[PDB]
């Protein structure tokens, strides 16, 4: 016989006759494999990039503006890792380019970009 | 048809992880770069928020949960998590900016009220249960402040009793008796009323007002 | 000595664990990572305590346990001292499951005993019990799980291999059965409603015949959809089946000494995770 249900703090207790209680406080194996996520600095700087407005159907927060770019994550990864390659290439193809020099008309700008 | 392909890519491979897929969808959304269904963006967002919550990263899961389009779901997810996990979400300033996302004043204090009832507050309540709080309280200045808060908000029996204490008398008495009937706190209140009446006394009207506690009543008679 | 605990529950905030074993005692622990310090032992049953279950802290510290002595016992911590405040044994056999409702419903309890009954015990103004019972299953009820909602409902797993979905009705004042589902060849051990307020609703029904059917209803209308999690019998009889709050992960406690985990993918079908 075995028993196991999910915790409020989504994690699992199972029969375990090796502890003291007769159960095991198991930290559920997280699929989330990406180091900088567990460091709270990343999250702070990431909130710095957002504009939160209350909803038009309730007072709960939801994002109105985001300035997140594939670019931004790159500081938190090794330039050698394949991950870094993914995020970089993604930046190159998707993040907006800026062209600082003024251009005669705007279709030109588009061409330069 | 990025989305079309994205959906195709989803069912074929796992090369794109939960986090990446969410980040991608969000960037493209907020930069006009591309278009995704409210539902696909929410799907991605749910998945990542969940992974995060499995990682005991509640602040971060909370932040992600906000990119939900469906207001109903956002409400539920957010609420549920904040109330369940309020303690951890109130440590540093990096946790403060968190609860200064725009977490509703109500939700935050409400959650915090729950955490107090369960660990065995009053300002939050001021901002049934009220009767139980009055029960726990059973000083004069605190009573006056409570009365002021009640007036601002504007149970009735308790109010009458408070008004009498700060200071028709028979009506207040009947109200208090009814409240007592509605256990320890009620008995305490009854004893207090008795003491107050005794202080006031220090003939027919007095007899009307009158009509261990038993021993006291006997000594009185 | 604790060779066989049958159930354990965690509180809303997860600081206080309550295991219950066969020696009839219910031990309360103050958990803290590695160190769960035993804070209490509770002796008041006349048989193995099958299940324990905390209530919503909105109702203070209450814990309804059900044991082999046919009796449901409500407990409560009081100034740091536990006391059996109530009891509800209107069931003529071993009581198996006991699970509180969503706190929006009041302080409702859900008892499910082998006399083919399932009760919903309200606790009135005097704190006294207000039992309104129904007959659930023929040869006995092994489990009964609540449903969240925003029109209340619950599920029951039977000894006649049924899985029933009951709903409240103001006309009847007793929960009226609205839909039954057939798919197991042996005692439906456990049934679970998923807390996912998402597009559809999910039910994981583990059973003795080593199957786990998943009833996914499209919405409020279209009936359920039978889906044998995997199409091979598990090496041994399955016991418990629990959903995760955040995520819709399914945990399966088979009598094969590991707990498996199954997640839904974009096929709609279920895949192991761990």
């Amino acid at each position: 016989y075995t028993f196991a249900k999910f915790s409020t703090g989504s994690m699992l207790l199972t029969k375990d006759i090796v502890g003291k209680s007769g159960v095991s406080i198991k930290r559920l194996p997280t699929e989330l494999q990406r180091k900088f996520l567990f460091d709270d600095v990343y999250l702070d700087k990431e909130i710095e990039k957002v504009t939160i407005e209350a909803r038009k159907s309730n007072p709960y927060p939801q994002i109105s503006e985001s300035s997140l770019l594939f670019k931004d994550a790159l500081d938190y990864m090794e330039k050698t890792s394949s991950d870094y390659n993914l995020w970089k290439l993604s930046s190159i193809l998707f993040d907006p380019v800026s062209y600082p020099y003024k251009t005669d008309n705007d279709q030109v700008k588009m061409a330069l970009l | 048809n990025t989305e079309k392909l994205y959906k195709e890519v989803r069912q074929r491979t796992n090369a794109l992880d939960v986090q990446f897929c969410w980040y991608l969808i969000q960037t493209l959304r907020f930069n006009g770069t591309r278009v995704f269904s409210k539902e696909t963006s929410d799907e991605a967002t749910f998945a990542f928020a969940a992974q995060l919550e499995f990682a005991q990263l509640h602040g971060h899961s909370l932040f992600v949960s906000c990119f939900l389009n469906d207001d109903k779901a956002a409400e539920d997810t957010i609420k549920r998590l904040v109330m369940r996990e309020i303690t951890l979400l109130r440590a540093s300033t990096n946790d403060h900016i968190l609860n200064r996302l725009k977490i509703p004043s109500q939700l935050i204090f409400n959650a915090q009220a729950l955490k107090d009832r369960y660990e065995g507050s009053e300002v939050q309540n001021l901002l049934d249960l009220a009767e139980m709080a009055i029960v726990t309280s059973l000083v004069q200045n605190n009573e006056l402040k409570t009365l002021r808060e009640i007036l601002n908000e504007f149970v009735s029996i308790n109010v009458f009793e408070v008004y009498l204490k700060l200071v028709q008398e028979t009506i207040d008495s009947l109200i208090s008796g009814m409240k007592i009937f509605y256990v320890a706190a009620c008995c305490n209140v009854m004893s207090q009323e008795i003491v107050s009446k005794i202080l006031e006394k220090n003939k027919a009207k007095l007899l009307e007002l009158p009509l261990q506690d038993l021993m006291k009543c006997t000594y009185k008679i | 000595h604790n060779e066989l605990i049958h159930d354990a529950v965690l509180d809303y905030y997860g600081k206080r664990l309550a295991t219950c074993s066969s020696d009839k005692t219910i031990k309360i622990f103050e958990v803290e990572g590695e160190t769960h310090k035993l804070i209490d032992t509770l002796t008041g049953h006349e048989g193995p305590v099958w299940r324990v279950d905390w209530a919503h802290p909105k109702f203070g510290t209450i814990l309804a346990s059900c044991s082999y002595d046919g009796k449901v016992l409500i407990w409560k911590e009081e100034n740091g001292r536990w006391s059996q405040i109530a009891v509800h044994a209107v069931h003529s056999a071993s009581v198996n499951s006991v699970q509180w409702a969503p706190h929006e419903y009041g302080p409702l309890l859900l008892v499910a005993s082998s006399d083919g009954k399932v009760s919903v015990v309200e606790f009135k103004e005097n704190g006294t019990t207000s039992p309104i019972i129904i007959d659930a299953h023929a040869i006995g009820v092994n489990s009964a799980s609540w449903a969240p909602a925003t029109s209340r409902k619950f599920v029951t797993g039977g000894a006649d291999n049924l899985v029933k979905i009951w709903k409240y009705n103001s006309d009847a004042q007793t929960y009226v059965l609205e839909s039954t589902l057939e798919g197991h060849s042996d005692w439906v051990r456990d049934v679970a409603w998923s807390p996912t307020v998402l597009l559809r609703s999910y039910l994981a029904s583990v059973s003795q015949d080593r199957t786990c059917i998943i009833w996914t209803q499209d919405n409020e209308q279209g009936p359920w959809k039978k889906t044998l999690l995997k199409e091979e019998k598990f090496p041994d009889v399955l016991w418990r089946a629990s959903w995760s709050l955040s995520g819709n992960v399914l945990a399966l406690s088979g009598g094969d000494n590991k707990v498996t985990l199954w997640k839904e993918n974009l096929e709609g079908k279920w895949e192991p995770a761990g």
